[PDB]
RNA sequence: AAGGGAGGCGCGGCCCUUCCAAGGCUAAAUACGCCCCGGGACCGAUAGCGGACCAAGUAGCGCGAGCGAACGGUGAAAAGGACGCCCGGCCGCUCAAAAGACCUGAACCCGGCCGGCGCCGGCCCGCCGGCCCCGUCUCGAAACACGGACCGAGGAGCCACGCGCCGCGGCGAGCCCGAGGGCCCCGCGGCGGAGCGAGCGCGAGACGCCCCGGGCCCGCCGCGCCCCUGCGGGCGUGC
């Protein structure tokens, strides 16, 4: 019997077609 | 690290712990949570008691710092006079100087009564008070004020 | 406790007190975890392209034309599959990987220390790799003033002692063993000494040497004190920078540095000491063990169970 | 063949060892093992089995738990294998001899401003290695928050709460609620 | 170890430069060593090669000296004369062996106004560095 | 319509707090391909872009929209093959070396010379003994169940986020490289610290090496009795 709390985290969208809604920070040193 | 992992110590094991009456197929169970009230009954009635329905009243919106509302204990209250004076407060127990503590400035509102106070009279100034913290302090001859 | 100073020339002119930092304890657990969570921090990420694989256009055949049922292109090719050849990665990496690891200040100043403490011993700097067989002290504060000539950085780094260190680096200069010569790293050369200064021009004095490094005073890098994650350099001091350690440590903001502790020698003094000798109590005798043999066989051996005799020999 | 399953049980594994990487935790191990194994003294073999827990078996013991413990008996050792926390809440400490592994700062200011001592375990080791007027001491192993949900929340005998949040009503308003 | 980072320290980027370069920094790459006594005189180290000038060869197969009868800028090397490969016939023509312009040192400079010009504008830029320093 | 709008539950009335719609302009801090510049614990010719090759969106295919390959490497120097003899071959020539249309040059498969006529075990060696075709689904496979002529190279639990538990490190009634500002220095929330109750709200000490149980305290639901500022306070009883 699994006792887990359950998750409350929302699908992601768009990750293949629409606008880009990743954002990374590889910049900010620069 | 993937050199420590379970996951190849299976190379040359054809299924790689899933088995072969078995197998490891897409979703034999469905996605998410779905099935809570059919065939997954029994997880939700062993582990998640009043997960499905309504309960009590609804606000169309919270206001967040209205029903902030911090709190202190009695068993702290010496605790927030620096170090270095409590000795002297306490060796010279006055009715005519005594140590006055402002709970707002720390960042309380209520004083409950949780545990006991030294022997020493104190003035305690906060927005509210419960019965038994008003009585111990009382009991030890403290004065409960009220601060705007 | 007192560290010696030396001249640029080789003779002892000052003696200065120990700074508390080397009281720590020795903790090579601890270096290897901030070392590799740090190294780890610096580096660049990498992914193949996104429309890798799935430019082209290909579907399934279907069964019955006696084929494999992937993705063909017109024409028959295979495609769209890791097992095809022009196909996609069956999990293409990405760079949303997370590259950078987390460590806790007091965990990383504890790092630092910690290979600050092993700098100073003239064992683990024998056993990390330098060559310290014609040095004064380990603890090594030398008064430079200013060194801009690199003739005159040889000469001090010679009239210390430290001449060996920084040829042992010079004469190991040699092209890698693989593919990382097609990518910018083709030389790899040994590490020597390691120069710390506080108000003293010398960087431009010592860069140019083999295997040496520069690191100003107030801001110490781990992966200089431990590379390899190997804990004890060799490091070679300025008068000033030996003289504001303390200062460093106090300029530290509510930090205080870790206790001291004893060592496996400490215990083992403690142990053979008296005060614990005095409690000690002898075990019972261990059990005699031979190999079963038939008594029955001989006199003797019949004799060691019933002397008497009464029972017959065979 | 022979028939060694009847009567017989399945062997049991146990912490032979601390699996801390701290090398003051090895060697204090090692010395007390080697003082147990020579003199017997069941209270080195204690002190040799405690110092392998998993640190969840090891909470903490604050100064006014130790001061209400050790009331009456204020003339023997305190010996606590794990930290000692200080309580804010305990206006004036009393004078006590304590050995623990770890002390915090505060802690550590208030036990000498009140006339107290602080020693390590190579302290103990050195002055006394079989623990003649030590008492040995723990915390609570079931304060932790995490073993207040082991169990099946939902059974009628249960009296554990559920783990994550439940706006509902089913099965949450008594027997009779389902 | 190099400050300036408008410079490429990458070895496919190096390489590619040093292929594909244009005819001017071609030539400048196709340098030499002046002998002692054209040191001494001229104050400088080194020049671009060029025809009319005797070489002295070194750390060859093919050592000795001789006139520069070609330039082959597209290679980077330099045919002389005399220095051949061995031929088969009795007869038959010569051969140059080519010659990298770095194993040789200048002997004997051709001279023209633009050479003259070139080297005293580079003593006079040397003097401005001898000034500075 | 005339004074009007809003105050996270509708309608009507009285207030309070706070703004002025139905017209307009405006820098900065923010985001980004093509092309240029620098870097990389990335790929190394079936990989990496479809495209490393004087002529790739090329050759080629489709009425058309459109589809779309394969092919990198002599040698330091072309020195890229003298002379002689037969009528393409042989000798030998350049070169360190033919590396001779080219680096190395495996397997599968084949031609000439030489030797002999499946695995395991004993013996020196052709005798004797044992041995069904693997992988798979299956109660059950040598199966007349399916896949597999041969060989090479490629070929399938990685990554991100969330949840639970365990281990280890640092500090501990506290803890914490947010963002940002000057591998170093400074840096808010937040989480923990008190719970229970639909809510108005009220609000924990008494014991204990540890664990388990008992008892008692806090809230929710009910009920004796006394009282001050009162459907409020105190003190008790019960699941
Ligand atoms: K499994
Ligand atoms: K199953
Ligand atoms: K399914
Ligand atoms: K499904
Ligand atoms: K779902
Ligand atoms: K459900
Ligand atoms: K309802
Ligand atoms: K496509
Ligand atoms: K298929
Ligand atoms: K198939
Ligand atoms: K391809
Ligand atoms: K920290
Ligand atoms: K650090
Ligand atoms: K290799
Ligand atoms: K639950
Ligand atoms: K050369
Ligand atoms: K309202
Ligand atoms: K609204
Ligand atoms: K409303
Ligand atoms: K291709
Ligand atoms: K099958
Ligand atoms: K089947
Ligand atoms: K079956
Ligand atoms: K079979
Ligand atoms: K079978
Ligand atoms: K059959
Ligand atoms: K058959
Ligand atoms: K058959
Ligand atoms: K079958
Ligand atoms: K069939
Ligand atoms: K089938
Ligand atoms: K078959
Ligand atoms: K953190
Ligand atoms: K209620
Ligand atoms: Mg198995
Ligand atoms: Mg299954
Ligand atoms: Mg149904
Ligand atoms: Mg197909
Ligand atoms: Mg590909
Ligand atoms: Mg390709
Ligand atoms: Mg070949
Ligand atoms: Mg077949
Ligand atoms: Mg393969």
């Amino acid at each position: 019997g699994r006792n887990v709390a359950f998750s409350n985290m929302r699908r992601y969208k768009c990750t293949n077609k629409g606008p880009n809604l990743i954002k990374n920070w590889f910049n900010q040193p620069a | 690290p993937t050199r420590i992992r379970k996951s190849r110590k299976r190379r040359g094991h054809r299924q790689m712990g899933y088995g072969r009456v078995g197998g490891h197929r897409k979703h034999p169970s469905g996605r998410g949570k779905a099935g809570g009230l059919q065939h997954k009954r029994t997880s939700f009635d062993k582990y998640h008691p009043g997960y499905f329905g309504k309960l009590g009243m609804r606000n169309y919106h919270v206001r967040r710092n209205i029903e902030y509302n911090p709190t202190i204990n009695i068993d702290k209250i010496w605790s927030l006079i620096p170090e270095e004076q409590r000795d002297g407060f306490l060796q010279r127990k006055s009715t005519t100087e005594a140590p006055v503590v402002d709970v707002t400035r720390f960042g309380f509102f209520k004083v409950l009564g949780r545990g006991s106070l030294p022997q020493c009279p104190i003035i305690i100034k906060a927005r509210y008070f419960s019965s038994d913290a008003e009585k111990k302090l009382r009991e030890v001859g403290g004065v409960p004020l009220l601060v705007p | 406790p007192t560290v010696k100073v030396f001249g640029p020339t080789g003779t002892q002119v000052a003696e200065l007190p120990r700074p508390k930092v080397f009281n720590v304890p020795l903790r090579p657990d601890i270096i290897n975890f901030v070392h590799t969570q740090l190294r780890k921090c610096l580096r660049t990420p990498y992914a193949v392209s996104r429309y890798a694989g799935v430019q082209c256009t290909a579907h399934s055949w279907g069964p019955g034309r006696a084929v494999a049922r992937l993705p063909r292109k017109h024409g028959g090719i295979g495609a769209y599959a890791n097992f095809a050849r022009g196909g996609h990665m069956a999990h293409p990496t990405t760079v949303i990987r997370r590259w950078c690891r987390k460590v806790n200040l007091n965990q990383r100043r504890y790092a630092v220390a910690s290979a600050l403490a092993a700098s100073a011993n003239a064992a683990l700097v024998e056993a990390r790799g330098h060559r310290i067989a014609d040095v004064p002290s380990i603890p090594l504060v030398v008064d430079t003033d200013n060194v801009t000539k690199t003739k005159d950085a040889l000469a001090i780094i010679k009239a210390v002692g430290v001449l060996r260190d920084v040829e042992r680096c010079k004469d190991s200069r040699h092209i890698r063993a693989g593919r990382g010569k097609m990518r910018n790293r083709r030389y790899i050369t040994r590490k020597g000494p390691l120069v710390i200064y506080n108000t003293e021009d010398v960087a431009r004095g010592f860069r140019n040497l083999p295997g040496v490094d520069l690191c100003h005073v107030s801001s110490i890098r781990l992966l200089e004190l431990a590379p390899g994650s190997h804990p004890g350099r060799l490091i070679l001091w300025t008068k000033s920078a030996f003289a504001s350690l303390d200062d460093v440590y106090a300029a530290k903001q509510n930090y205080t540095l870790p206790r001291s502790c004893i060592t496996q020698t400490d215990i083992e003094r403690i142990l053979q000491s008296d005060a614990v000798q005095k409690t000690f109590v002898p075990k019972r005798d261990p059990l005699v063990i031979e190999r079963k043999v038939d008594p029955f066989s001989s006199k003797e051996a019949l004799a060691r169970l019933d002397p008497s005799g009464t029972v017959m020999p065979k | 063949g022979i028939d060694l399953k009847t009567g017989i049980k399945k062997r049991k594994v146990e912490r032979k060892e601390p699996k801390s990487p701290n090398p003051y935790i090895r060697l204090l191990h090692n010395a007390f093992k080697v003082v147990y194994e020579n003199t017997g003294e069941d209270f080195t073999k204690v002190l040799t089995k405690r110092l392998c827990l998993s640190k969840t078996n090891r909470p903490v013991l604050s100064v006014s738990r130790l001061a209400h413990l050790m009331h009456k008996r204020e003339d023997k050792i305190a010996v606590v294998a794990s930290t000692v926390t200080n309580d804010e809440r305990l206006v004036t400490i009393p004078r006590m001899t304590i050995c623990a592994l770890k002390f915090s700062a505060t802690a550590r200011s208030r036990i000498e401003k009140a006339g107290g001592r602080c020693m390590s375990f190579d302290e103990l080791l050195a002055e006394k290695p079989t623990g003649d007027n030590c008492v040995l001491l723990q915390g609570r192993r079931s304060c932790r928050a995490v073993c207040k949900k082991f169990g099946s929340p939902g059974r009628p005998n249960s009296h554990v709460k559920p783990k994550g949040e439940h706006k509902g009503r089913r099965g949450a308003r008594g027997r009779h609620s389902w | 170890m190099k400050l300036n980072s408008a410079v490429t320290a990458s070895r496919r980027k190096c390489r590619k430069a040093y292929f594909t370069a244009n005819a001017e920094t071609r030539a400048k790459m196709m340098s030499s060593r002046l002998s002692k006594e054209l040191r001494a005189e001229h104050k400088i180290k080194t020049m671009p090669i060029r025809r009319g000038d005797i070489v002295e060869i070194f750390t060859g197969g093919h050592k000795g000296t001789g006139k520069v009868v070609e330039v082959r800028r597209r290679d980077y090397k330099i045919c002389v004369e005399g220095i051949n490969q061995k031929a088969r016939n009795p007869e038959a023509k010569p051969v140059p062996y080519p010659i990298h312009p770095s194993n040789c040192i200048i002997k004997e400079l051709y001279m023209n106004g633009s050479r003259y010009r070139a080297i005293k504008r580079r003593q006079e830029r040397n003097a401005e560095r001898l000034a500075r320093i």
